[PDB]
């Protein structure tokens, strides 16, 4: 009975992420020069030019991870990432102007990110 | 992925079953919902999730639902519940609570709480948020109290008042339509809601009713004015037209009547009770009893909440000195020991417990402290849950039925007495976003910052030439919201209807958003939130002893409170 | 610190009574603010302290007396009051006739 | 009879080829030229030369050349020139720059400058005078930062910010219409001039153009609201279409591209980009790249300026503390090595020096200091003159060029960049009368006297009870400028061309002056005076090493510096 | 003298601190806003010495210690920043969990 | 106390001449505030112990010396003005070049 003022005393227990969604791991090289940091809640698929993967698994998705917290890409590091999917309406606006619209029109986002230059389209 | 409940606390602050200790009291509150959906919650700052085309909508327009500001991952404690939500304000009134993002890519979004190109952002994470504190017993004495109001979460002032004048440090009276048209006026610079109430005294109606035309929300009877059996029925006649409340300081002396000459001369009809213990004045020695009416609206002021070691020494000398009573004149003895009384001070305790007295108040400047009636409903809680044990109706270990029964106190239940609930005193959708974030460190004794009208008006804060705001020196500060014209539009002068039909405000030239009073005369005791209880409290006048369903109500002072020397400077 | 506006203010009192009692150091009979500083900062200091209302009611009629203070003095206070968190929360504290 | 050129200068000020140290740095600055007529130097009081017949003409009526202000001997330092010359003010405007008195009696009168019963006087002789400061970075965070900023001479703030809400403690921004409405009538209260900048944040253009027709006068992108390829096009199809300028704080994360990609989407548009060396934000490591091309207004904050002993640990510490990083986690530590870089802090130094980086301003309150842009300005021209030498433009001994380089970097400069250099930044005819006055020992430190709109608004001056105004203390105070209605004529709120033509300040009540915030969009590089350098700046990613020319930029931390120790109580 | 605000509002930190060593030296553990004081004042006195950034990082954690201060103090206390005037201008300390 | 507003003031110049006698306790030379302050707070403190102004006009030039501050502050100092409650009511004293 030490009195720590304003102390938590929580629960037990684990707080489960974005619960019952899919969820994909993929590889993602920076072929650029200098640090890529990666946030929550970017549609994947238009993070910078010059990160490579699979351009068309980040469709529709954004990391895995706690909201608020980014993945670290240093120059020339290669590594997996866990995506999740989006939810709400499944829409994207703006950001790179890649999706502007649903994220179920694959074959638009991708002509639109080989057309720009983003790294990891067939 | 899963995150363990501490680092999610540290990060979101708690979520369900979690509780948090209020300041260095031993009461802990625990969440008992939580709007979020976990993965997606709202924060803000770089590589943060309200950004534009992510947790930020970059489409839709300020009026497509969008929010003008968000208080993410806030601990509410409020009379509604005790629970983590996202609170949206927009046009100054809280209009959402919930979950607030982009429904573009985030599931379970309130539709109404769109973060946007519009959308402000406070982070409450690791918060407690408050509704603004409401005191209604407020003598206007000294304007230097409003800062002192607002440093301890006081959002509304009611009560009277002109200064520094012998008639306003006795009694919240601002007597008479002009007094009261040079009070509305001064008010334009405060920058808190005020309610002004008109002298409660006279034989004739037209008296006492130009009061509440002039712009008056209520009257205060008062012994000093003359508590009599005529000025008490005028002014409930002039209350059950105009629907304002009437709040009464009884006569002490007895010299009309007793308690039961001043029932009989309201009739049944509602009243709001002020001090009802009675050190701060009333009937000696029973006032007290009016707290168990359900007709009654009983407050209590601050100075005897709770009762300590030092109260009664504090209290008697602080009565004669102020009344110029003589120590050796037996007859100021004889009053002095009629009217601070342990016996109902003690059992004043154990009223508020029981949800008997309704709520608190200051009686700021006159018997009372302007900043301490948050302060102080807290230590009284803490006190009760050490001497009296957790309350029957409580679980799972956590104080939550105590603090929605003590939130209540100074936040809802003046509201509704007042006749203003439709504007404040709660956390709820479509109230007037008065809003007060505080550390839980800090919790009941210093808030970290006040919202009045969705704007911050006050905060503590460090050294404006510094690098970044938390430098020292930290402390309270008016902030962008009392400057300028904004003054007017983060603050509400609460009004008669009859004031308003009749356009004072366009005559006076006053500029603040204006409250309408009304629904006050058709309320009871059973309207009192968490604090409904009527009864019949006998109080012995041989002894002063406090007897509630044949059971004797008394408790021991306390040497020592939490919220105390260990952050207060003096 | 966050402190809130009455410590503020109350730093002055502390200050002034820091100044008064150089000043009676070095001699001088004290004058009345000066006097009044130090009895006020004495019950706040005493509250601080953990001493009782009581205690300090006595205590603060000790603290300066006659050959302190200038002529008249004396009879220009007639009590000294001071607010101050004790152990148990704030109180007020009333001394009469502080300077016999 | 002739005078010796002490002598002269002690009674006069100084006149041509006299130098003048600027306070305890080792600047010298050059009376260029002088205006007067020797021998009819215009002087106030007992005996001296305006008095009513001689250097005082009592024909004229105020319409007819009468002066409403004349500043005596005032030494100028501006963009313009470093010069000795007489200022006339009128309708709160500089209206002649010359020589002030009598054409009835005295030679070289110019023909608008006649003092008149009209005519008030303030001596400037032995002061050195400079335009108001031009602060285009501020957090309106805490209203007491704006007597921060005028104690060191700062007239104007352009930024953004609603008080201590998390958005505006990160960045300068009033979120969407109504937060900037509500910032609008708070700057009513304000003893400044301001300008409010929205959130440059969204994917469709209503959203963003809302905020400039709501009364915005530019906008800010920022990283931490999505500084994104859509933000940064939206924002400035926006600019283009309603003349404002554009600030950016860009992706330091390089989250959606690096800088070549944030210069593609500007496309060649005019953009002014803050704290450009980067420790205050923007793409790792290279952002201050930005600074050598010709459509970039570019900028620096405060706390970098000038590289010294403790400016990295300071800002490591910094930057972990606030962003929430912890010691332990390497990517945490990896992010606060690749944004905090001696190599691109002590680069600044030398590109403010060489006229490639064009501006100064704070940060004030999120990574700066509001009351420290002038004084870090000179402590920089000082530390480049120590370890650089003179300029090879320089002659006579003079420190003339940089001066006026310098002195160009939180004046006109910053007034070009916002489209407010009609209305202030500099000392010319026409222009508001935004003046302070230095005593050249206090210069850059300490302003002795703030002109606002022709009437002082701000003073280091005396005890108020005593009989003359310069015993203790000496301090800085708001004078009768800021008081009551008069704050009104002596502040301007910048404001869109079509928030004005749409009505905003009738439709708020404002009734500050009213400035058109215009020409934002066709300059470039080329339009900061003395400072209008392009090149290729190439910043290595392994090393962070910079290059101009082919040539490595580095310099040495210094260990002390002047304008600090010797003035500071703390 | 020519004060600016800042140099007006941290003459109280200075202030504050003097009342707190005052209580110390009585004997009374110390509180949230006094140890505040006591460290901070500290800090600014170290700049005006001229001590650098790095060293009044670490020497404003073995100002207090617990045994100074009210029970939950140290915990209350996460840093303590302060601004003040080195040889080299104005620079910020953060001093982190002071009060180990 | 009933202090008026010279009186509230004054008393920061009584509180940065203690910091700044600390400082120069301390070793340090002491710069143009700190220098100003003791000056003044010295003319003061002899008001009040019933000096005239001719006696401070002669012993505020020998209150600090060359050696007590930094290089430039003697000739920053051209002359220090403070105004006192004499035993015959309030004065201006003015001290010319107190710092030879
Ligand atoms: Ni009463
Ligand atoms: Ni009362
Ligand atoms: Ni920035
Ligand atoms: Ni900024
Ligand atoms: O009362
Ligand atoms: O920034």
């Amino acid at each position: 009975n030490y009195i720590v003022p304003g102390e938590y005393r929580v629960a037990e227990g684990e707080i489960e992420i974005n619960a019952g969604r899919e969820k994909t791991t993929i590889r993602v090289s920076n072929t650029g020069d200098r640090p890529i940091q990666v946030g929550s809640h970017i549609h994947f698929v238009e993070v910078n030019k010059e990160l490579l993967f699979d351009r068309a698994e980040g469709i529709g998705r954004r990391l895995n991870i706690p909201s608020g917290t980014a993945a670290r890409f240093e120059p020339g590091e290669e590594m997996e990432v866990e995506l999740t999917e989006l939810g709400g309406n499944r829409e994207v606006f703006g950001i790179s102007d890649l999706t502007n619209g649903s994220v179920d029109n694959k074959e638009l986002i991708l002509q639109r990110a080989k057309e720009l230059g983003y790294k990891g389209v067939e | 992925m899963k995150i363990n409940r501490q680092q999610y606390a540290e990060s979101y602050g708690p979520t369900v079953g979690d509780q948090v200790r209020l300041a260095d009291t031993d009461l802990w509150i625990e969440v008992e919902k939580d709007y979020t959906t976990y993965g997606d919650e709202a924060n803000f700052g770089g590589g943060k999730v309200l950004r534009e085309g992510m947790g930020e909508n970059g489409t839709y327009t300020r009026t497509e639902n969008v929010l003008d500001l968000l208080l993410t991952n806030a601990l509410i404690l409020d009379y509604t519940g005790i629970y983590k939500a996202d609170i949206g304000v927009k046009d100054g009134y809280i209009v959402g609570i919930g979950k607030g993002g982009n429904p573009d890519i985030m599931d379970g979004v309130t539709p109404n709480m769109i973060v946007g190109t519009a959308t402000e952002v406070i982070a409450a994470e690791g918060k407690i948020v408050t509704a603004g504190g409401i005191d209604t017993h407020v003598h206007f004495i000294n304007p230097d109290q409003v800062d002192v109001a607002l440093a301890n979460g006081i959002t509304t002032l009611f009560g009277g008042g002109t200064g520094p004048a012998e008639g306003s440090k006795a009694t919240t009276v601002t007597p008479g339509p002009w007094n009261i048209e040079k009070m509305l006026k001064s008010t334009e610079g405060l920058p808190i809601n005020v309610g002004i109430l008109g002298k409660g005294h006279g034989s004739s109606i037209a008296p006492i009713m130009e009061q509440i035309d002039a712009g008056a929300a209520g009257l205060k009877i008062h012994e000093d004015w003359g508590a009599t059996p005529a000025s008490i029925d005028r002014s409930l006649t002039v209350a059950d037209e105009a629907d304002v409340q009437v709040a009464i300081h009884s006569d002490t002396l007895n010299e009309a009547g007793f308690l039961e000459d001043t029932l009989r001369a309201i009739n049944g009809r509602v009243i709001h009770s002020f001090h009802v213990e009675g050190a701060g004045g009333g009937h000696a020695p029973d006032i007290m009893a009016m707290a168990g009416h359900p007709n009654v609206l009983p407050s209590s002021t601050n100075p005897t909440r709770p009762f300590t070691v030092n109260t009664i020494d504090e209290h008697l000398d602080m009565l004669m000195v102020c009344h110029h009573l003589k120590q050796n004149i037996p007859e100021d003895v004889a009053f002095a020991d009629s009217r601070i009384r342990p016996e109902t001070i003690a059992a004043e305790d154990i009223l508020h417990d029981l949800g008997i007295i309704s709520m608190m108040s200051t009686d700021a400047l006159a018997m009372g402290r302007a900043g301490e009636m948050v302060l102080r409903t807290w230590q009284t809680a803490d006190k009760m849950k050490k001497q009296r044990g957790p309350l029957a109706e409580e679980k799972n270990g956590s104080d939550n039925f105590r603090a929605k029964r003590y939130v209540s106190k100074y936040t809802i239940n003046p509201a509704i007495a007042q006749g203003i609930a439709h504007e404040v005193g709660s956390i709820e959708e479509g109230k007037f976003a008065d809003l007060v974030l505080w550390e839980p460190k800090f919790f009941g004794v210093k808030a970290d910052r006040v919202i009045k009208g969705g704007i911050i008006a006050y905060a503590q804060i460090g050294d404006p030439s510094a690098s970044i705001p938390t430098p020292q020196p930290v402390m309270g500060r008016r902030m962008y919201g009392t400057v300028g014209d904004l003054i007017h539009d983060t603050n509400i002068t609460f009004m008669s209807k009859s004031s308003i039909q009749q356009g004072v405000p366009a005559k006076l030239g006053l500029k603040r958003r204006i409250g309408t009073v009304k629904n006050c005369r058709n309320i009871g005791k059973k309207d009192m939130k968490w604090n409904d209880v009527t009864t019949d409290i006998d109080i012995n006048p041989e002894t002063y002893e406090v007897k509630v369903d044949g059971e004797v109500l008394t408790c021991e002072p306390v040497k020592e409170l939490p919220m105390a020397q260990r952050y207060f400077l003096f | 610190m966050h402190l809130n506006p009455a410590e503020k203010e109350k730093l002055q009192i502390f200050l002034a009574s820091e100044l008064a009692l150089k000043r009676k150091a070095r001699g001088l009979k004290l004058n009345y603010p000066e006097a009044v500083a130090i009895i006020t900062s004495f019950i706040m200091e005493g509250a601080r302290d953990g001493k009782t209302v009581a205690m300090l009611m006595e205590e603060g009629k000790h603290v300066l007396t006659r050959d302190d203070v200038m002529e008249g003095v004396p009879e220009m206070i007639d009590d000294i009051q001071a607010e101050a968190t004790f152990p148990d929360g704030t109180k007020l504290v009333t001394v009469h006739n502080p300077i016999s």
